[PDB]
């Protein structure tokens, strides 16, 4: 058999990898080991911007 | 008529003409014993390995 799949396997693969990325860690502002904020000193709303 | 073990009738658009201007549109099948897959696979088979 010689079977040419629309849409291409290959293609369809890549997509699904990036959608499979969970998301991302965000762990500014929490405490640390020893108990320190964990982030940088920037004012809450221009962080935002 | 041919003289032969087994005789068959084919289709072949203006097989015997002396034309003065050529359409150039027509219709020829080989005898059955040969593929004619070829005539039926013109207009959408852009898709067919």
């Amino acid at each position: 058999e010689q079977y040419k799949a629309r849409p291409g396997i290959a293609s369809v693969q890549r997509a699904t990898e990036s959608a499979e990325m969970p998301m991302k860690n965000n762990d500014e502002g929490t405490p640390d080991k020893k108990g320190n904020t964990k982030g940088d000193l920037v004012n809450e709303h221009s962080e935002a911007k | 008529f041919p003289e032969a073990a087994v005789s068959r009738i084919v289709v072949h658009t203006r097989w015997a003409s002396n034309v003065d201007f050529d359409r150039d549109s027509s219709v020829i099948m080989a005898p059955p014993t040969e593929n004619n897959i070829h005539l039926f696979k013109q207009l959408l088979n852009t898709e067919t390995l």
